[PDB]
RNA sequence: GUAGAGAAAAUGCCUCGAGCCAAUGUUCGAGUACCAGGCGCUACGGCGCUGAAGUAACCGAUGCCAUACUCCCAGGAAAAGCUCGAACGACCUUCAACAAAAGGGUACCUGUACCCGAAACCGACACAGGUAGGUAGGUAGAGAAUACCUAGGGGCGCGA
RNA sequence: AGUAACGCAAACAUUGGUGAGAAUCCAAUGCCCCGAAAACCUAAGGGUUCCUCCGCAAGGUUCGUCCACGGAGGGUGAGUCAGGGCCUAAGAUCAGGCCGAAAGGCGUAGUCGAUGGACAACAGGUGAAUAUUCCUGUACUACCCCUUGUUGGUCCCGAGG
RNA sequence: GAGUUGAAAAUAAGCAGAGAUCCGGAGAUUCCCGAAUAGGUCAACCUUUCGAACUUCUGCUGAAUCCAUGGGCAGGCAAGAGACAACCUGGCGAACUGAAACAUCUUAGUAGCCAGAGGAAAAGAAAGCAAAAGCGAUUCCCGUAGUAGCGGCGAGCGAAAUGGGAGCAGCCUAAACCGUGAAAACGGGGUUGUGGGAGAGCAAUACAAGCGUCGUGCUGCUAGGCGAAUCAGUGGAGUGCGGAACCCUAGAUGGUGAAAGUCCAGUAGCCGAAAGCAUCACUAGCUUAUGCUCUGACCCGAGUAGCAUGGGGCACGUGGAAUCCCGUGUGAAUCAGCAAGGACCACCUUGCAAGGCUAAAUACUCCUGGGUGACCGAUAGCGAAGUAGUACCGUGAGGGA
C-alpha cells in the first residue's frame, strides 16, 4: 500500500481544478520512500520505506519511540 | 417396560452387546429378504435399543470430561479394528 | 498402525441378497451368490465381512455399480464350499 | 384433496382436543339421525369425527375379489362430528354434557355435569 | 583398465572383441477345440450324438522391421518409472535389511448397458445438415474415385 | 380449410400368423438399396433410451396388435482394458517475497493439470440385457512366506537414459 | 391423561393406565460436501503416514548474526476465517437526467462494488454556541424556513442561532513529582477552566453513591389445567324462523350438514415450573475519597497548530472566505499562554485541540409472537394457494411460467 506504517498517511483524495473549473480526480499520495536506516537498539540499518514526516520523527524524536508507536520493529 | 440394566452393566459388556444387536439386525435384514415369518418391531427394538445402549455410553464419556472431538477420535479409533464375529444364536 | 481406506461400520457394509433368476443362475452355474451394498465399501471390507460371518472362503468379490445409487456385489466362494448348500440356510 | 390435508407443524399432524373416548355412550345431538344412543367404534382425532354403532347407514358398493365375482354391497359407517355427540347415562336418560372433577387421589375423571356420576371406566 | 580434485559419468590414453540388430520363423501352447456334412425330436425359435482335409504357390499391404538408412532446414518438449554410484545429511539394525533361484499364497477405486457416418449427440423436430479415431473383402480399374456385389445392415413412418 | 403438406424420386409385392380391427407388427419367399457404408467397435455427449411382460390416454406428420412412448421388474462383474493410487507440457493455483483504495496484480519453491511419458491377458464357450470383466485352458505383473550369501540398507544427492 | 408408529389410506408386527403418542426445558448423535480445515479435488469424490490445514497464543530448541529474527518440534474445547434481508460506518464512485443545447452546477456523494460490525451503528462530554444578555455532551422530531445566503446570481442548492419536546450519564489516560531498572516500561499522584495540577506546610474523619462468577427473592416467557348456561316443530341437514328457559367476571374467534352466548375447541376470571432465559431488588467483596494558605519558575498530549501552496467539505461553486480535514514543504507557545467569536488587527467574552471509551431517544425488516384491515380473492394478492424460483430457455451470468 502507499501508506507509511509509522505515521498513518494515506492518499489524498483531491480534485484538479484547470482554468474553466473542470475538475478530475486525481490521486494524490504521499513521497513514502525507500530508505534503510541506521538502528541503536541493534547497531545496524533496517529497510524500511518511509514517509518524509516519519523520517523527520525518527531523526527528531528517535526511531525507538516513533516505532513503538506505531507498535512494530521487526 | 423400563431398560434399567443398561445403567447396570459395564462398558465391556455394553460395548459386546452392541456388536451382538446389530449381528442380529444384520440377521434380519437377511431373514427379512429371505421372506421368511419375521417380527418388525423386533427390527425397529434393535436400532432403537443400540441407540440407548449408545446414549448411555455416550453420558458415560461425558461424566468423565472430555472433548466431543476426543469423542470422535476415540469413536473412530475404535471403529477402526472391529472383527466380525456371528451372533452366539445359532 | 494397518488403516483402510475408509471407516465404514463394518456391520452395515452389507444390506440385503438378490433373489431374482439369474442370481440361481449364478448359484447353480458359478459357485457365486448376489449381494446389495452400499457404495462406500470394497473389495477388501466386503472379502472380509464373508470369510467371518458366515465362515466360508471366498474366492472373489466382483463389485459394480447400480445407477440408482446403491452397490451390486457378485461375490464367488472357494471351490470347497457349495453356494447353494450355503444360501438354503439363509433362505434362497 | 390437498385444500383438505392435515396441517401439519413441524411434520407431525396438529391433532385436536376433544370430549369423547371409546367405550361412552353419545347421543347424536341434531345432524341428521337425531335422538339415538350408541357406543362409538373407531375415533379420528384430526377431523374431529367419530363414528358410532348402528345408526349413520352408508350403503357402499365393492368389487370384491380380483376375479370378478360376488362384488359385495356393504353397509358401512360414516364419520358424525364430535360437536354433534353428548355423553348419556343408562341410570339418568339425558343427554349431558361433561365436566372434570379432581376427586380425592390424583386422577381427574369426567363428570355429566347436571346428573351425579362419572363417565370414566376403570381398567378393564 | 587407468590419469587429473575424479565413486559413477564425461574427457584423454591403452587393450580385447568379426560380428551385431529386428520383424519373420520351427516347436509347445494346440486338440478327447473349431469346422462342412449326416444322424433324432420340433413350443418347428433350436438342442442332442458323431465328425473328414485343415497344405503349397503367386500377388501383396496404407501394418511390422523402422526413431532403419539418405537428404533438407524451417533444427525438431518435460519429468517420473529404469540403470549406475563415493563423501556429506535424516532414520532402523540383527534372524533386521539386501540380491536371486525354483514352488505356493494374495489381487486398490472409478468407467463398463445402450446410440455413437446418430430417430438416443449437436442443429427447438424421429430435421435431405454436422461430429475426432480404428478395421479396409471380390471383379474392371493406377487408386480409399467409379460400376456391380460377399459379410453385415436396410427398403428411407402416409398410401392408392 | 378440410386447403398446402405428410421431410429425397433405395421399391417393395404376395402368402401365412397374431387381433375386435393389419399396406404398416411378426414369419417365409422372391425383388431392390448402401457396401472407404446407410457395416462393426470405441472417444465425447446423452442418462436408462438396453431386456422380458403388459397397455395403446397423449407422442409417431397416416394406421398400428408396434415403439427410442406409459407402467412393473431386471440389467453395466477387471490385478492385465481406459483413467486415479506414478510422472510432467501448455496452463492454473501460488507458502514465504515485491506491489496495490478494497477486491486483488506480479512472482519463486511446491502442488494440481493428459491430448503425452511409465506399467501386466490372449483364445474358445456361456448368455432375454454383461464380456480382454463370468467358466475353462495356457500366461504375465506387484508384494509376502519358504532355501544360499551379505553386514549394512532406504531416501535425498552425482550421472546415463 | 388414551390411544399412537408424519403427509397417508391399506398390510405386517408392535408400543401403552408400574402413564404410550404428543408438548416443553436441558443434553446426545449429526455420514459426505460446503469457512471445509490432513493432502488433492472436476462440491457432495479420490488418496491417506486418520490429521482443527493456515493465522494468532503458550512452551522448548534455537540459522546467516553475539543478542535477535526466520525456521522446526510440541501443547491447546482453540482466539479468528464463513454466512446475514434491510438499516449503519469506511473507501472507490458514475451516467442517462434538469439547466428546454452544454462544459461550472444538478442528478449525487445517490445507485453500484468491496470491506467491517451491532441490534442498533455513527457521533458524543466543549481549544462549543452566543453577544455584553445568557446556555451547558451527543442523537432525533416540530419549528425558525423555503429565512439568511450560495449559484453560467442560471437550473437549482439551502442552513444556523433563539424557542418547544423524547431521552438523559459521565468517566478512564499522558506530562510535571517519588520509588525500582542501561533505556523501554512499571507502582503511587493528577487529570481541570470568570484555571487547575505538581512542590512546601497545616487539618481531618466518616455521610452518601458506583461495580459485581456466587446463591437464595420477585414477576414474565418457553408445556398446560379448571372453567357458567336449552329443548322441541320445519320441506336432506338448523346454528335461521316460530314457541318455551337460562348464563354473563364469559356476546373475541374458529369449526360443527346451515348463519351459535347456552354443540365443540375455547374465552372472561382463578391457577400452575422440575429446567433454562430475562426483569429489577440482596449478598462475601472491590471502590470513589476530603478542606485551607504560600508559590507567575515545574507541567497541562510537537513534526502538532500556524504559514506558502494543491484541494476537499461545511447550504457557502475561491469569493472578503472564516471554522473542519488532508498532499508537498517549512515549522511555534505553555496559562504573563494558545484557539475560536466569518479576511485581518486591538480590547473583551468563551473554551483548553494535537489521548481514548460510553446507555437512552434514533432507522429498517430475512423474521418471531399477539391485534387489526372502507387490503386481495386464483389475469388479484408474494414470481409462487399443487413439482415454485419448479417445469422450461441459456455455455454462463441470468430470465421465468
Amino acid at each position: 500500500r502507499r501508506i507509511c506504517p509509522f505515521t498513518g498517511k494515506k492518499s489524498n483524495k483531491a480534485n484538479r481544478v484547470s482554468h474553466s473549473n473542470h475538475k478530475t480526480k486525481r490521486l494524490q499520495f504521499v513521497n513514502l520512500q525507500y530508505k534503510r536506516v541506521w538502528w541503536e537498539a541493534g547497531k545496524r540499518f533496517v529497510k524500511l520505506r518511509l514517509s518524509t514526516k516519519a523520517l523527520k520523527t525518527i531523526e527528531k524524536n528517535g526511531l525507538d519511540a516513533v516505532a513503538k508507536k506505531a507498535g512494530i520493529d521487526l | 417396560d423400563e431398560l434399567k440394566e443398561l445403567r447396570t452393566k459395564t462398558n465391556e459388556q455394553l460395548n459386546e452387546e452392541i456388536l451382538q444387536l446389530k449381528g442380529e439386525l444384520f440377521m434380519l435384514r437377511l431373514q427379512r429378504s429371505a421372506r421368511e415369518n419375521f417380527k418388525p418391531s423386533d427390527f425397529g427394538r434393535m436400532r432403537k435399543r443400540v441407540a440407548r445402549m449408545l446414549t448411555v455410553k455416550r453420558e458415560r464419556e461425558i461424566e468423565q470430561g472430555v472433548g466431543k472431538r476426543l469423542s470422535r477420535k476415540l469413536d473412530k479409533a475404535w471403529k477402526r479394528s472391529i472383527v466380525v464375529r456371528p451372533p452366539p444364536s445359532l | 498402525l494397518k488403516y483402510p481406506r475408509r471407516i465404514l461400520d463394518v456391520y452395515q457394509i452389507l444390506q440385503s441378497p438378490i433373489i431374482t433368476e439369474a442370481a440361481i443362475k449364478n448359484i447353480a452355474d458359478e459357485n457365486s451368490l448376489l449381494f446389495t451394498v452400499d457404495v462406500r465399501a470394497d473389495k477388501k471390507m466386503i472379502r472380509e465381512a464373508i470369510s467371518n460371518f458366515f465362515g466360508v472362503k471366498v474366492r472373489k468379490v466382483n463389485t459394480l455399480i447400480r445407477p440408482d445409487g446403491t452397490k451390486k456385489a457378485y461375490i464367488m466362494l472357494n471351490k470347497e464350499y457349495n453356494a447353494s448348500e450355503l444360501a438354503k440356510k439363509i433362505g434362497i | 384433496r390437498w385444500e383438505r390435508k392435515d396441517c401439519k407443524p413441524n411434520s407431525l399432524p396438529k391433532l385436536h382436543k376433544r370430549h369423547v373416548k371409546v367405550g361412552d355412550t353419545v347421543k347424536v345431538i341434531s345432524g341428521g339421525e337425531k335422538g339415538k344412543i350408541g357406543e362409538i367404534s373407531k375415533i379420528h382425532k384430526h377431523n374431529s369425527t367419530v363414528i358410532i354403532k348402528d345408526l349413520n347407514f352408508k350403503t357402499k358398493h365393492v368389487k370384491s375379489k380380483e376375479e370378478g365375482e360376488q362384488g359385495q354391497i356393504i353397509k358401512i359407517e360414516a364419520a358424525i362430528h364430535s360437536s354433534n355427540v353428548m355423553l348419556i347415562l343408562k341410570e339418568q336418560e339425558v343427554a349431558d354434557r361433561v365436566g372434570h372433577k379432581i376427586l380425592e387421589d390424583v386422577r381427574k375423571v369426567r363428570y355429566l355435569i347436571k346428573t351425579g356420576e362419572i363417565v370414566d371406566t376403570p381398567d378393564r
